[PDB]
């Protein structure tokens, strides 16, 4: 398990695995971990699935009975807020939830954090899962505000490729996501090994 | 139930051509001491199916009076129409399930055994709510011990005869009479066919010990 | 597993099944679990396999060193007295669940033996995780002094049932007979289940498969 | 764990909390703020089980607010203080409990300054300086060798300057950045961010 | 399980059921529960198997050896004493409930009892065994001081018969000894 | 488990007149990886290998105490080691600990030293011997090689097909298994040379 | 004390074709080391074009199965059309959840068609995620079948083979082959075998024996 | 705790410790030395319960010199890392285990260079770059992004500056001073003390 | 402690010890461990004793609310059936070992067993308490079918007397109970 | 030993003018069955003092072997110097505290009685070793119950004659017969002066049981 999350310039760049294990057996190799809240959200999957799964799309549905309310879209820390509002009530129960959020606001950026702990911070880099750690070395590496768009697609593939390559509880299809102003777009699915074969020179 | 007081042991049933014969024993057993030596762990439900049970004694006696109190009531209702025996199966399962899941179990092993309508019929009821059909069951240690016979002679003989069966069972008891130490040697034969239910009397086994003149 | 014993008019016959099992998958289809102990006794083994293999490879050292010591045959108590004695001084730590079989010059004696080290001197046993089954036919169809071919057949009907039944064997029940003056020892004895023949040739290529770095090293 | 001075003054209060968001192996986030401004000259700090920080800070808040709005006028720190004892005690008893450490700083125009000191166990405190966390140890010391009760806000400034300086030197975590706030006549002015290169 | 032991005026009678079990599953159904250690003398167990079964032996051991040293036939309370301290050494990982009696020359017939601690009493009736409790209810009430030999035999037929019918271990069959100076006389019965 | 520490699979599969050996790179704790050349295949004299699977410190206290034994024999004796006698020696080695138990679950493949019949066996971490003749297995991952193995398997096999077949076993039952995997190294052995060779695996 | 689940073990395999969704379980019952029958089919056929698997424990399985049917019922009784086979999936996830804090011990496979008439598999967890997925094997037999449907379905792990589509009576072969040589090795796995097939005509069913033991 | 990277080059090996003794609250030892020169061309580090280590230094460090002056010569790395761990492997089976995480630096005459890596477990590797602790997690990540076998030395010291300098950026310890060392064809050349003013 | 139930022709015939203990200390050296509820029923109460003696007082008020709502004598089977009822819904907290007897105008004596599990059955006789085992030993050797009134007081003198005898929590005294159709006949036997 | 099987129960003990008097009964009770109710728990040592004891009485077996092997081994020295009661009192207690050192405690509670060169000797052994003197002992609920009637008629008078102080003792073992479950109504007396050591027979209680009349 490791996603990332990372804010800049243009827009938010957002990647994960795809390999979602069971123990020391593997289940799958395409569990697509970020989950398509709206046309102007994404969220992640950060331990567990069904928790994630279940609440995101609780979130989704909340969201869109807020604008057909108001006619007016919802912010991004509102969206967490209710996240927040809602785990916090099956607190010690045993939920386990590290996700993230992700998109455009009114203000502009936003790259929120909420966890099952109910940690709901800001920030503009995070990574979460197993083998995050890997991510923020590789990421704070090579992280600035100033980048381009092909140097943080390359800064996001080659991230997780070293975070799978060193975790054992990661890998399969490398999802790319990128928040823009209007909307969040697919980049690519990439496969570990066309990337090994890629970078390894 | 979280502690079984006093419990019964295996029961045998089996289906023959129109009919089912059902054998259980009459102890009543504590601990290692048979406390109660004469008690009945067959209810003769209706006239076409009938239950024997495992378990706990006093949950048999409850799930009696709740059956009965059903039974009585259709009946009361004066349509013609009856329980089939699956009928009861699904109930039954459906109980045993929502005791379960309120983490207060009915401690039991319950056959349901009934001949309705040219159909025999044999279901089975766990205390976890498993449930399912069989030619040939056999609860406890039975499904240990008795099982086998069963499953031997259906298989080299898909369908049997009343004097057959009734004749199978009764080695099986036997058998069980010589090897389950929870066992006693006075057991009650009930059947079912289309001209009723007959529950026959406390039979008893012919033992040998030939073996024991052997050092 | 489940193993059987069995006395008839002159001797044992004995039988076992072969699947040795490592928690919940079948690791072997053909394990030997009929073991040598001496030309007349032979023994089975239960539970854990190595204790077993270990343990009655010892007792047949000893009874050979024993037999040739003395000059003549063996006697079955002597290895059921060593057994016992083992098996207590390790105080039921090894579990080995032993069926203890041979002919004299008494003649034969057939011995179970639980792993604390209380033994039993039986007309017929069963032991092993389905014994049950073949406890059940030996108690439905034994008479005493029964002849040849009609302890096989029960020995074998026992097994077969405790095979029919849960945790038996895959193989081909193995059985071995002991007289006063002729031993057999019979593996493929009866092979009730045949493998379904294969549906496709799902064989690979001369090449299907990417190689990083080869390898030769000539020899003589 | 980390980190929250609460120096009194004469007629002002010296709060300083760090910026540190960290999980158990990683520092997330190195500009994090604690620091909840409930009123024109009313503080509040937090530190506990940090998915009560937000919940109660939430309750406090806006409740607070909710009683600006009804009467007209700024509560007085020590009702406030009271307030918040009070909810402890009430959410300590019950199925849901809280563990968070407060203090909260405030300013009087009758009664001037105040500082109080909570727990995680509900006790009202009226301290001269407080903390929390580990750093508390070394810095109350570190802190009670040096005061006097007639401090200018410049020595209590190079007072906390050498409190962080001796903090950065012995103790087991990072504690990059430290946030300082002020009280006094006026209200919350926000001093520089307070950080140190350490070799 | 059940055994019992009766003496008389010219010796001693013994009794058993058979039927070993594990937990609820019977491993055997029909036992010599009781064990001969020298020409005149028995013992019968309860508790544990494995652990009397060796014990038997090394009593048979040391109590063979030391009456041939003697070159007279040994004492009762001498293999009472034997188990009595082989008991009583290793209470900590032994379960026995051996019973000693048999007849002697100089004593006549005699019953001793060790429990599972490791005491030794002469007694001159004694129950032993899981299902023993029963026919201890009314063993001192169908007794009567002086009894004969075939008093003794329907006695314990009695006795056995009723605790091999109530409890669920005990059961099987009836095995009988009678020691006295003239011989022992086993015999298997059922009623 | 204790035997899923540091993860490792070792199948060794029987063919028409040679046998085939094949084991896996990752050497790590328990999530974390370290190296992609930790040695699991050892060899013990000519055409004859054996492959170490479990708790890495058994791994290579127990190939060193098993070589230690082996030149001693040969030593001794000027013959080189039959299998059945290697079997019982490392039976012999394991059951000494008895109740202080290595971890670990040795497969010996090898030929005749007089012909050329092949042979497979494995161990358990007490003391089993099993011999058999299509493949054995071990390691944490079991249930996958059981099924790829008793799926591709064949009596009579030319030593490509083998080379194939356990490739694809090696490579399909790695890719499922989790703790298990960084690359595969295999050992091709038969009467007249030894065949060594690394197949690109996926590095996920 | 009671425990209150229990494992009774099981095998379900699906297939997702171009225009079929092939579903296939055995029959078999265990408990322990005991056999409590050889006929108890872990297929359910719910739709025209849906079937679904039960395996885990087994009260549960009748359980969620009779409340599956109910709610099939009410929403064909309150909005006038069948169900597709997504809506099926969502609603089992939501049950799932829906007894998050005491669990279903339950592995599910849907199989069945979509609305443009192809084949869909829905996986499940015991929990209540799900994916749609071209194959999966659930049950005690998982591992013994995932690598050999990569190895045949997914074409992985080859050099220079070729995707061909997965015909029919391909498919039927594959599925007899594992099912064979799967029961080799189980101990959960045999006495039976029941195939459902799901065209664009209807629910077919094909009864293939398996070893005894 | 810490962590204590090795880089291996070419023809060297980069190590470099840390010089932290703290015990769990306050930092007793601010420039702590972990370096055990072996012989003249091997090192050895260590890293765990802190009452081993010294042990270890003592006995490894003391036979390996007794070696020495016994037959006329300089061990190799690949036997001395054999020995290390031979020793671990039978330390751990008794009433008394250690728990150390080790690793060796060594340079041969014949062989070059040599980098071991040891564990808690008694395990040998062959490593191109050891790692242990959380620091493990941190260095292997960005290590692993820029590695090339064939690096000159000054290569070397500007990914480890780079890789410090990104210590500490998320880190939750303190680490202000690693002392440095280096291996070549003529011995251990202590390299300057690398720390940095953080802010 | 031990408590007795046993019915003949034309009635039933009780008997309990007393000796209320408190782990091995006699809190209570007298008591009557047998309870009135009707005119014409008793029990008879083993296990803990605060359980039993609510019960036995909520069952005496609904069963007197009933009877007198029937203007009609009570059957005992009713009682029994109260006495099951609130055994079995409410188990798992309490410690019963209630027994019932009693005269009857329809029925005759009979006597009903409510052990601790609260199964109900009717029987001819019956043990009851911590120390019953033992004459449960013999009940069942001693038991002549056709008893008089003298032969079942007699019978359940020497049965308590041998379980006061034996066990060590029963002892005291012994309390005897005579219910027919005349009349209710209680004494108190002492040594 | 861990677990205690077969328990005695209290010792009762007590000076008087020129001798001590000790009275125990007759009950080996395991758990709450009265399995040996014939058994001595008083051994009769030489000629001057005298040991009675409770807990398990195979240990108290044990005790009488050593101790009447140490008595004949001095008697067999034929010097005509024996033991002191105060010298066995202290091997005793040196004995089972080297016992307890070990981890192994033997199960007892012990009271050694002696009367030798006209003065009388009582003391205490208990399985921790701790041990003193005293004018009246009193083991296991004796120390509850017949403590006070002692220590009451001590208070009041602290000399005693032969006859009070049997027939104290008397009553204090009638009123251990009336609320001890683990009593029995059968004990012996034993009894040492300079006349020797006497041990009289199994007496018994006279009981009342007039209250049993009231409800």
């Amino acid at each position: 398990t490791t996603t990332l999350a990372f804010k800049f310039r243009h827009g938010v760049i957002v990647a994960a695995d795809s390999r979602a294990t069971a123990g020391a057996y593997i289940a799958s190799q395409t569990v697509k971990k970020v989950i398509e809240i709206n046309p102007y959200l994404l969220g992640t999957m950060a331990g567990g699935a069904a928790d994630c799964s279940f609440w995101e799309r609780l979130l989704a549905r909340q969201c869109r009975i807020y604008e057909l309310r108001n006619k007016e879209r919802i912010s991004v820390a509102a969206a967490s807020k209710l996240l927040a509002n809602m785990v916090y009530q099956y607190k010690g129960m045993g939920l386990s939830m590290g996700t993230m959020i992700c998109g455009w606001d009114k203000r502009g950026p936003g790259l929120y954090y909420v966890d099952s702990e109910g940690n709901r911070i800001s920030g503009a880099t995070f990574s979460v899962g197993s083998g995050s750690v890997y991510a923020y070395g590789v990421m704070d590496r090579g992280y600035s505000y100033d980048l381009e768009v092909e140097q943080a697609y390359d800064l996001a593939r080659r991230a997780i490729y070293q975070a799978t390559y060193r975790d054992a509880y990661s890998g399969g299809a490398v999802n790319l996501y990128h928040v823009r102003e209007d909307g969040w777009i697919r980049v690519s699915s990439d496969n570990v090994a066309d990337l090994h074969e890629k970078y390894s020179g | 139930t979280q502690n079984p007081m006093v419990t019964g042991t295996s029961v045998l049933g089996v289906k023959f051509e129109g009919g089912v014969v059902i054998a259980a024993d009459m102890l009543g057993s504590y601990g290692s001491l048979a406390r109660f030596r004469n008690i009945s762990r067959i209810m003769r439900v209706n006239n076409s199916t009938m239950l024997g049970a495992s378990g706990d004694y006093a949950d048999f006696q409850y799930l009696k009076q709740v059956l009965g109190q059903m039974v009585i009531d259709e009946e009361l209702l004066g349509d013609g129409h009856s329980y089939s025996p699956r009928a009861i199966h699904s109930w039954l399962t459906r109980a045993m399930y929502s005791r379960r899941s309120k983490m207060n179990p009915l401690w039991n092993t319950m056959v349901i055994g009934g001949y309705a309508d040219g159909e025999s019929f044999l279901g089975y009821v766990d205390m976890l709510g498993v449930a399912y059909e069989a030619p040939s069951l056999a609860t406890g240690y039975g499904a240990y011990l008795a099982q086998p016979l069963l499953r031997e002679v259906l298989e080299k003989q898909p369908v049997l005869s009343q004097t057959e069966a009734r004749d199978l069972v009764e080695r099986c008891m036997r058998v069980l009479y010589y090897r389950d130490a929870r066992s006693y040697n006075r057991f009650q034969i009930a059947t079912v066919t289309e001209k009723g239910v007959e529950i026959e009397g406390p039979l008893s086994t012919e033992t040998n010990w030939d073996i024991a003149h052997m050092i | 597993t489940t193993i059987a014993g069995v006395v008839y008019k002159d001797g044992i016959v004995l039988g076992a099944d072969t699947r040795a099992t490592e928690g919940m998958v079948v690791a072997d289809k053909n394990c030997s679990k009929i073991h040598f102990i001496s030309p007349n006794i032979y023994c089975c083994g239960a539970g854990t396999a190595a204790d077993t293999d270990m343990t009655t490879q010892l007792i047949s050292s000893n009874l050979e060193l024993h037999s040739l010591s003395t000059g003549r045959l063996p006697r079955v108590v002597t290895a059921n007295r060593m057994l016992k004695q083992m098996l207590f001084r390790y105080q039921g730590y090894i579990g080995a669940a032993l069926v203890l079989g041979g002919v004299d010059v008494t003649g034969p004696h057939l011995y179970s033996i639980y792993p604390h080290g209380s033994t039993d001197k039986l007309p017929y046993v069963t032991m092993g995780s389905g014994s049950l089954a073949a406890m059940a036919v030996f108690e439905d169809k034994f008479r005493p002094d029964m002849e040849e071919e009609e302890a096989k057949n029960l020995v074998s009907e026992a097994i077969a049932a405790g095979i029919f039944n849960d945790l038996g064997s895959g193989s081909n029940i193995d059985l071995c007979v002991i007289s006063k003056n002729k031993l057999d020892f019979l593996r493929p004895y009866t092979v009730p289940n045949k493998k379904g023949t294969r549906l496709g040739r799902y064989r690979c290529e001369k090449g299907t498969t990417a190689v990083l770095t080869e390898k030769i090293t000539p020899l003589e | 764990m980390e980190y929250l001075i609460g120096i009194q003054g004469p007629d002002y209060v010296l709060v300083a909390s760090d910026r540190v968001a960290a999980s158990n192996i990683v520092q997330m986030k190195d500009d994090h703020d604690k620091m909840f401004k409930m009123s024109e000259k009313i503080l509040l700090l937090c530190v506990g089980e940090a998915g009560d920080t937000v919940q109660f800070a939430e309750y406090i808040q806006k409740n607070v607010q909710l009683y600006k709005m009804r009467n007209g006028y700024e509560l007085s720190p020590t009702a406030a203080a009271n307030f918040t004892r009070r909810n402890l005690a009430d959410c300590l008893r019950s199925r849901t409990p809280y563990h968070v450490n407060l203090l909260l700083a405030g300013y009087d125009e009758h009664e001037g300054p105040a500082l109080y000191y909570m727990d995680y166990l509900a006790a009202l405190a009226k301290a001269p300086f407080a903390a929390h966390g580990y750093g508390a140890f070394l810095t109350l010391s570190i802190l009670d060798r040096y005061y006097t009760p007639t401090i200018s806000r410049e020595r209590a400034v190079e007072l906390l300057r050498k409190c962080l300086e001796e903090l950065q030197k012995r103790f087991i975590l990072n504690l990059p950045t430290f946030s300082v706030r002020i009280i006094d006549k006026n209200g919350i002015h926000d001093l520089d961010n307070i950080s140190f290169p350490k070799q | 399980t059940t055994i019992m032991a009766v003496q008389f005026d010219g010796g001693v009678v013994l009794g058993a059921d058979s039927r070993t079990t594990t937990g609820s599953y019977i491993a055997n159904r029909v036992t010599d529960k009781l064990t001969p250690i020298h020409d005149r003398i028995f013992c019968c167990r309860s508790g544990s198997a494995a652990d009397t079964q060796a014990v038997a032996d090394a009593v048979t051991y040391q109590l063979g050896f030391h009456s041939i040293e003697l070159n007279e036939p040994p004492l009762v309370h001498t293999a009472a004493s034997l188990f009595k301290e082989m008991c009583y050494r290793y209470r900590e990982d032994l379960m026995a409930g051996i019973i000693i009696a048999g007849w002697d020359p100089q004593e006549g017939g005699q019953v001793y009892s060790v429990p599972m601690g490791g005491m030794m009493v002469r007694q001159s009736f004694a129950i032993g065994g899981s299902g023993s409790s029963y026919i201890y209810g009314y063993v001192d009430a169908t007794y009567r001081e002086g009894m004969t030999k075939e008093e003794c035999l329907q006695f314990t037929a009695n006795a056995l018969a009723l605790a091999m019918e109530r409890d669920g271990s005990s059961g099987g069959v009836i095995r009988l000894a009678a020691i006295a100076e003239s011989g022992v006389e086993r015999q298997v019965l059922l009623g | 488990s204790i035997m899923s520490y540091n993860g490792g699979a070792v199948m060794a599969m029987k063919g028409k007149n040679c046998v085939a050996i094949a084991a896996d790179r990752r050497f790590g704790i328990q999530a974390q990886m370290v190296t992609t050349d930790f040695q699991k295949i050892f060899p013990m004299g000519d055409r004859l290998y054996i492959g170490l699977a479990g708790l890495a410190t058994d791994v290579q206290t127990v190939a060193q105490r098993l070589k230690f034994r082996l030149n001693l024999y040969e030593l001794k004796e000027g013959r080189q080691i039959k299998p059945y006698t290697l079997m019982s020696m490392v039976a012999n080695l394991l059951y000494e600990k008895r109740f202080g138990p290595y971890y670990t679950e040795p497969v010996i493949a090898g030929l005749d030293p007089k012909t050329f019949k092949p042979f497979i066996c494995s161990l358990d971490l007490i003391g089993c011997p099993m011999v058999t003749d299509d493949f054995v297995v071990s390691g944490t991952c079991a249930e996958q090689m059981y099924g790829m193995c008793e799926s591709l398997w064949e009596p009579n096999m030319d030593p490509d097909h083998l080379f194939e077949t356990i490739s694809q076993a090696m490579l399909n039952a790695v890719d499922r298994d989790a703790v298990s995997g960084m690359g595969v190294i295999v050992h091709i052995i038969e009467k007249d040379k030894i065949t060594t060779r690394t197949l690109k695996a996926r590095m996920d | 004390r009671f425990s209150p689940y229990v494992f009774n073990g099981g095998t379900i395999l699906a297939i997702a074709g171009e225009d079929f969704a092939i579903v296939a379980s055995d029959t078999r019952l265990s408990e322990g080391f005991s056999i409590h029958t050889r006929d108890s089919p872990k297929c359910y056929k719910l739709t025209d074009k849906t079937v679904i698997g039960c395996s885990g424990f087994h009260g549960d399985c009748l359980t969620l199965t009779k409340i599956i049917e109910a709610r099939l019922k009410m929403y064909k009784h309150s909005n006038n059309k069948a169900m597709t086979t997504g809506a099926i999936a969502a609603m089992l996830s939501t049950i799932l959840y829906s007894r998050r804090f005491f669990p279903y011990y339950v592995y599910n496979i849907i199989g069945g068609l979509d609305e443009e008439g192809k084949g869909a598999v829905y996986s499940f967890d015991p929990v209540g995620s799900y994916q749609r997925d071209s194959f999966k094997a659930g049950g005690s037999a998982s591992a013994m079948l995932q690598p050999l449907l990569d190895n045949q379905v997914g074409f992985k792990n080859m050099q220079n083979v070729e995707h061909v589509p997965l015909s029919l009576d391909r498919a039927m072969r594959l599925v007899k082959d594992v099912f064979i040589s799967a029961a080799e090795r189980d101990v959960y796995t045999g006495d039976a075998l029941r195939i459902c097939i799901v065209t664009k005509e209807g629910i077919r069913e094909e009864t293939v024996s398996l070893r005894k033991d």
